[PDB]
């Protein structure tokens, strides 16, 4: 009950910057002091809930020699008016009696909200309580004050001010790497079966924080414990421990959790995270490759060529083209190589958090990535956009509405300096406007065209790289005969091929097939449909002879 | 280094009023939904500080310990040691001093962040002590002599302990023994002192007795003229309860007795020192209203805030070094509502003071049994402290006789004798107040008890 | 009026829940304990009004051995203020004292509304007085809080969350099997002719 | 932490109101009793967060022999009620008996919001007990009340009335010059390494607050000090004194800390500053150069043949032309030559900050403009003012919307004595209401062409000022290829070019060049590509011919 830095784990980065913020300035305040420079007193952490903000100031706290206070959000709003007040006083005479001292709220959020966003004065007076008693501090002290919530916007801003809370600590998803190392954790306590491949588990769970890890890990143990029911009679007031020994939870039980009601995690946030598809993994396009190579490798890998040059470069980036053309996944490959971090943000997603009104989180998400730069902002569906009001053409409004104005003000309100950049794609670029294609917002326009039967035969072979094919696939007598048909279209094949095979696999387990035939294909590829009319290329086409006349 | 409340060491009573939670246990009420062995929203033990038990057993205020188990939690609590927070606050309507603001000290330098707060005199919500047990009617008998014989009033010291008071939940009880006198210019309706000049001396005497200044009593008897002890009825409803120079003259002593805490944040918290009024009833029978100034009181008189009137219920606020914010007084009105008066210049003296409840044992067992001695300070009736009466009182002329020194009054003049040793004479005041006859056997045969048999063999 | 499992019928695989996260933790924390991993304390149960919610309650607590604690919605909030959030400090400790316990709470969302919607900070203090309660609770004490409520999303979902309430038990219509099984509860009291 | 004039640098300016607003009453309160004018007792501060408005009221008051008072915002509010007024009454008694008096307020707003707009009658007491309390002081007291925030628009106006608060003093965001003071005031503390070039720092920083600038003094020490974490071992109690000695802040520390998340600022509101661009830097275009030489010039710098001859200038100037000809560059390089002050406003900067309703700073354009008047106030994209309904076809809603009946009022509701000046900018002109080119409101309309290969020429001379060009580049020769080009397609081709040299200089380091060859050009040269269809040019050739028909 008592943490340690090894009790928590996966979010180094993040315990390097409190490290640097707390541990730092009190065990030894006499760099501050030599450098002569202020020690910072307003750490603030914040993130999505349930992700060790409570556990990572004890993991800070108790690994201090420094007399550690505690406050907890609603505690004091479950007191009584003037009381509660009295408490923060109570609170900062003891951390000031006894100087290295750490001070951690917990749930910042629920005793200071939007002063403007409120109606209690009882709520008004402990946000001005606390403004207060922040300002009535001094670095003689010594004193940390530590804050963690998990809605940094509902807080007042003055707090989030210069020299009350000047430290942000984001702590973000952990990577499947990371939240291996909390799985470790959790397990380590508990009785396993040797079976047990977290790393299998870490791979296949993708956005769960530990709480959800730490459930997860709750869960599998109780369907152990099913198991075991019929060993067990409820009746006893005591089993004996036979079946105690034999309790070793096995690596289905984690299958079973796997599918339980606890896998739907918090993931309807805008998210950073980095991708894990390659160049590889995208059959053809090369050329476009290269200018994503050119266009946003350059500035990530070699700032100083342009200073050498004195040219700040092009920041916007659209990519355009037909439906269906892996658009999404350039992106994340590209991300993935230059190790960048990357934010998908959808249309709707842009929409659904508007109906709820989440723009400053629109704004966090240039502040996030201005955090996690170098960071690239993908901007999936632009056509919603214009689908917010119907299209350009849609209920007589165009694509401008108060998303694009919103994102106007965005685009054009970052640092030219920073590496922090903004990839745009739609497949219906005529139907946006060029406000947004307006050069230092969005210059860059890439059309994404159909790859050839090469391209296709490099799909083909990027996407079958994880299916057991059939030996006698001419990929090529496929490409041949796939002209008009997309990447998604080649997929499409697949899942149909493969549901083809099912329909000989489990066709066969009623009356192991691990291939997929000609037989499951020639089918497929007599009930092949291309998706994208040519016509329609042609006015992409067009476009992509000539869209700068806009 | 440490906190005042971890080096601070409380009486032995408030450690044994610790280790109890003071919950009055209910069983099956009314609306139990369960068995015998569940429970509903109307069979929960009970608070010490419950207000509907209160009102129901007609108590006015809770204890301070049932005060100090309400404000707090209990995992808040001192045996944590370093992590604890002192629930008690002392009040501090001086000055912020040493102010963290750049401007000078209160003096030439004031803020917002030096200044105290405006006084919302409300009721104390508590009290120290409960009742006040006078051991002994003997007690009241010999000291209301002065009063039968002048008819002027009279102003004592109460001396005693502090002991669990069964009858209040968590009740503390001023036990009552002994009452010392210091040098004093009497008058009517009011009394001035000279200095009490023996203070570490009648001190000692209850550092030898196991007694101490547990409070203060003073009288208010105006015999009403019709010879049977009956009073004007002055100190009631329509009149008064207290008059407002004795409220400050007793805050100034009571300031000089605070109680050490280990809930408060000097380690200091209160104060044992209580106050009584004897006066007389309706009914026309000398009779006891017993009191203590709030916390607020104490400190306003600290602070020197507040100044009597002509009009003993009316407060003055004084007029301007210091500095004087608003006080107010929480009003009920005849429909219930609470209305901060402007106190500002003057206001009622009842948001000050504590209502005690007073009485006796059963039976008077005391740890005094004996009165043998003419009191002190009353040369102007005659009644005076020479040495000549301990041939009688003691008797030792009359060698044979016993020990009669269980008269604190008589120990004092022992202690003004000063003649036993300080081993001695708590081995007089180990006698004086057990009594043990191996010890008695043993003090008669010490030399120093025989140095005082035979030197007062030898007087006259 | 006291309830065993036969009282209540049809909705078996809901009560299978319940009696892994409330009779099993009670009668052996030591699977608990063996395994190494911490009892569920936050059962939470949910569904329309009037499907025996407060009726599984009593259904699960009566048959267990464990110390049981009932706290009515309603019953909270007609209470003055302060006094109301005295008795859920009153209940805690009375359940920590009794370690086997139950503590079942019906309209849960009476004395917890969202609080971003509402109004009286009396409402918010209860709330904030449930939020510190529930957390101050231990392992060791092993009490199992309970609570129920026909609208689950007015709740804040600040108890919702993980180490407060985590086990969100749906109690769904009955299918026609099970209402048959519910006809028979309340008809072997009932005097019937033998059409029926 | 005692504050005197040289702890607090750049805004001279501003400094200069308040010695004579306060240490000119209180050292000689003669000055006004023998000219026989009351001494203002209303000095407001107000500005940006973080800006020193704190700082700069003891570096006022510690600058006096008068005595001083300090009363916070959340202070009082921080206090119960009743209490909270008597301390605003124990504030004024103190100061009235020490008569040479200041009395500073910080954070005015949290004790005085709209009466209109807020809740609690508490709220409405302390802001009725302030009301009340400026009213009972005395001329005879020589009493000197301060207030400063940083939303002067959220105050009770009753406050800003006369007799109460009469001297608005804004605090401005620094320019470089002043910045650079700033950042001497906190390094002469610190102990910095000898490549410190503070005057680099101040020109790559553009629009920091001073609390900007302390957390970028504040960052660069901590990677000094994390460069030397290797040889400092936290478990011990006290580090050695030779690493402190050799702890001395890099110019790369500050390099490192222009990049990270300190560098984000306050910039997202309205802002006045000087620009950059001057007319050496605009090719082309010397005949409208001269126009606003003629137009806005002629005002700023001689009023005085105005009433000679009796009349009132034309105050309403309206750029237009196709897009990407550079219209935004031209109103700065106008205020930078005549030394005006700029306001720079977008169209979907209305528009964003009216999801948020910010229109008193609408008119507080207007306002601060005339606060800084000389001034020209700029309205960038008047397309998106239109395009708030689409356009003028748009959603069959034109230009007129909320934003244009409220800029109707706020351009007609200038003097026509004031210099403050209007600049309307838009690449869509036919798409506009006439009701704002009405005269009076925007008369004078001016027509951008693109430029003649003279022009390209000077351009391509102007745009290349800053970078290694090769030796062999024919500019003309460029000039005469480009034919239909923009300005804007020019410097979009230096940036292929110089990505094409940077596919060759860090393809080269990875097999200096620093010069931009004619084979980077011809490549370029070949992949250029015209961004205006002449048929649209010929729209505004018949606009440039005649757009006065409407
Ligand atoms: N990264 C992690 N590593 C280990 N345990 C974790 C991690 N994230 C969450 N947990 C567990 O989940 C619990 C949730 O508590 P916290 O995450 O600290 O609460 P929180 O992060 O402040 O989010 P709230 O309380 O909903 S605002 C922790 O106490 C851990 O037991
Ligand atoms: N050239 C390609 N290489 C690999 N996968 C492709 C290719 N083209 C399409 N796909 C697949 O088909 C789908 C298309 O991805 P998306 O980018 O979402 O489609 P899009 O081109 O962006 O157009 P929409 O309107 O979003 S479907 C993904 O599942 C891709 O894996
Ligand atoms: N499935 C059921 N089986 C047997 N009796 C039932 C069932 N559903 C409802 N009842 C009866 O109807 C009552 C419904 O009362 P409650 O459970 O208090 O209502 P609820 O389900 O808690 O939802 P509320 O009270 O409206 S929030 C029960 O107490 C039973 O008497
Ligand atoms: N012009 C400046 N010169 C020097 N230091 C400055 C300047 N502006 C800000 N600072 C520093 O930034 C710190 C921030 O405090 P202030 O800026 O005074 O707060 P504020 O400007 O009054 O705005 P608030 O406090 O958010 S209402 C100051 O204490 C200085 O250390
Ligand atoms: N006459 C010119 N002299 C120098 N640079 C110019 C000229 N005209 C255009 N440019 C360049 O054109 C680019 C864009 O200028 P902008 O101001 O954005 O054009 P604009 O006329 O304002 O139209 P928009 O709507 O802003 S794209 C910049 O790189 C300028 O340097
Ligand atoms: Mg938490
Ligand atoms: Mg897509
Ligand atoms: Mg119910
Ligand atoms: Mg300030
Ligand atoms: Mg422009
Ligand atoms: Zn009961
Ligand atoms: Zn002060």
């Amino acid at each position: 009950n008592e943490v340690g830095y090894d009790d928590i784990g996966g979010c180094r980065k993040q315990l390097a910057q409190i490290r640097e913020m707390v541990e730092l300035p009190l065990r030894h305040p006499q760099l501050f002091k030599s450098i002569g420079i202020k020690p910072p007193r307003g750490v603030l952490l914040y993130g999505p809930p349930g992700t060790g903000k409570t556990l990572m100031a004890r993991a800070v706290a108790n690994e201090t020699g420094a007399f550690f206070f505690l406050i907890n959000g609603p505690e004091i709003m479950s007191k009584m008016a003037g009381e509660s007040e009295s408490n923060l006083r109570k609170a900062f005479e003891e951390a000031e009696k006894n100087s290295p001292a750490i001070i951690f709220i917990d749930e910042i959020d629920s005793i200071a909200p939007k002063r403007e966003k409120t109606n209690g004065e009882v709520e008004r007076r402990v946000v001005s309580q606390l403004l207060t008693l922040m300002d009535g501090m001094k670095a003689r002290s010594n004193v940390v004050v530590m804050a963690a919530t998990n809605r940094p916007n509902s807080i007042d801003p003055a707090l989030r001010r210069f020299g009350r809370f000047d430290r942000e600590v984001d702590i973000g998803i952990p990577d499947p790497t990371g939240r291996l190392e909390i799985l470790q954790i959790h397990t380590k306590n508990m009785k396993l079966a040797d079976d047990v491949d977290l790393e299998q588990i870490a791979a296949e769970t993708h956005g769960y924080v530990g709480s959800d890890l730490a459930a997860l890990c709750s869960e599998a143990a109780m369907q152990q414990i099913r198991e075991k029911m019929d060993l067990i009679d409820l009746d006893e007031d005591t089993i004996d421990a036979e079946v105690l020994d034999s309790l070793g939870v096995t690596m289905d039980n984690f299958r079973y959790a796997l599918g339980v009601s606890n896998p739907s995690a918090l993931r309807e946030v805008a998210v950073v995270e980095v991708p894990n598809v390659r160049w590889e993994d995208i059959g053809g396009l090369e050329q476009v490759k290269q200018e994503l190579k050119e266009q946003v490798q350059y500035p990530v890998d070699h700032p100083e060529k342009f200073l050498k040059f004195g040219l700040s470069p092009s920041r916007g980036v659209l990519f355009y083209g037909p439906p269906g053309t892996g658009k999404t996944m350039l992106a994340k490959a590209v991300a993935n190589e230059c190790a960048a971090n990357f934010i998908s943000v959808k249309g709707p997603e842009l929409l659904s958090m508007w109906f709820g009104e989440s723009e400053s989180n629109i704004r966090d998400i240039f502040d996030k990535a201005r955090a996690a730069a170098p960071c690239v902002v993908f901007l999936d569906e632009l056509d919603s956009i214009a689908k917010a009001r119907g299209g350009s053409i849609g209920d007589a409004g165009g694509a401008s509405d108060r998303v694009v104005n919103q994102l106007l003000t965005e685009m054009d309100g970052m640092t030219s300096k920073k590496n922090v950049f903004v990839i745009g794609a739609t497949n219906r670029p005529e139907q946006l406007d060029p406000a947004l294609c307006r050069p230092g917002r969005l210059d860059q326009l890439i059309y994404v065209p159909l790859p050839d039967e090469a391209g296709r035969l490099s799909i083909l072979k990027a996407q079958l790289r994880k299916t057991p094919v059939s030996k006698d696939v001419d990929l090529a007598y496929i490409a041949s005969k796939t002209h008009g048909f997309s990447g998604a279209d080649l997929a499409f094949i697949t899942q149909r091929a493969v549901k083809l095979a099912i329909k000989e696999s489990i066709a066969a387990e009623i009356e192991p097939v691990p291939e997929l035939t000609k037989r499951h294909f020639e089918e497929a590829m007599r009930d092949a449909r291309r998706s994208v009319s040519d016509v329609e290329i042609r006015r992409y086409e067009a476009f992509a002879q000539q869209m700068k006349n806009a | 280094i440490k906190n005042p409340w971890e080096v601070v060491r409380q009486s032995p009573l408030d450690d044994r009023l610790d280790k109890l939670d003071g919950k009055i246990p209910r069983k099956r009420g009314a609306m139990c939904r369960h068995g015998p062995k569940g429970m509903c929203d109307y069979c929960t033990p009970l608070d010490p500080f419950n207000p509907q038990y209160l009102e129901e057993k007609k108590i006015k205020y809770m204890s301070v310990h049932a005060y100090m188990r309400k404000i707090n939690s209990a995992t808040n609590r001192p045996e944590l040691g370093s992590s604890f927070i002192p629930p008690l606050v002392e009040p501090y309507y001086r000055v912020k001093r040493d102010c963290p603001s750049g401007h000078p000290q209160w003096p030439e330098g004031i803020c917002t962040k030096c200044q105290p707060s405006a006084i919302t005199l409300q009721p104390q919500p508590f009290r120290m002590v409960d009742h006040v047990e006078f051991a002994s009617p003997q007690i009241i008998d010999r000291f209301l002599d002065a009063w039968r014989r002048t008819g002027v009033q009279r102003l004592g010291i109460l001396y005693g302990r502090y002991l669990e008071y069964d009858a209040v939940p968590l009740g503390i009880k001023a036990v009552v023994e002994a009452i010392y006198e210091p040098p004093q210019v009497d008058e009517i309706d009011g009394i001035t002192l000279n200095p009490w000049e023996n203070e570490q001396e009648v001190n000692q005497v209850a550092k030898y007795c196991g007694l101490e200044q547990v409070g203060v009593i003073w009288t208010d008897l105006l015999d009403a003229g019709k010879g049977d002890g009956s009073v004007v009825c002055k100190r009631h409803a329509d009149s008064y309860f207290l008059a407002a120079q004795e409220i400050v003259f007793a805050a100034r002593l009571q300031a000089q007795h605070p109680k050490p805490s280990k809930w408060s944040d000097t380690g200091r918290f209160g104060s044992n020192f209580v106050t009584c009024v004897v006066s007389g009833n309706e009914q026309g029978e000398i009779s006891i209203s017993a009191y203590q100034m709030s916390n607020d009181a104490v400190e306003m008189v600290r602070a020197d805030i507040i100044e009597p009137s002509a009009d003993p219920t009316l407060m003055l606020v004084r007029e301007e070094t210091r500095y004087i914010p608003e006080v107010f007084y929480r009003k009920i009105n005849e429909y219930g509502a609470n209305v901060l008066e402007n106190a500002k210049p003057a206001f009622p003296v009842e948001y000050l003071f504590v209502t005690l409840t007073h009485g006796f044992p059963d039976s008077p067992s005391p740890l005094f049994t004996d009165n043998i001695f003419p009191i002190e300070n009353r040369e102007y009736v005659g009644e005076a402290q020479e040495v000549s009466a301990v041939a009688k009182a003691l008797k030792v002329h009359e060698a044979d006789a016993p020990m009669n020194v269980s008269d604190f009054h008589l120990l004092c003049f022992i202690h003004q004798m000063s003649v036993l040793s300080k081993e001695e004479e708590a081995l007089l005041c180990r006698v004086a107040t057990l009594h043990d006859l191996a010890e008695s056997f043993q003090l008669r045969s010490t030399t120093g008890w025989q140095t005082l048999h035979m030197i007062l063999q030898s007087t006259g």
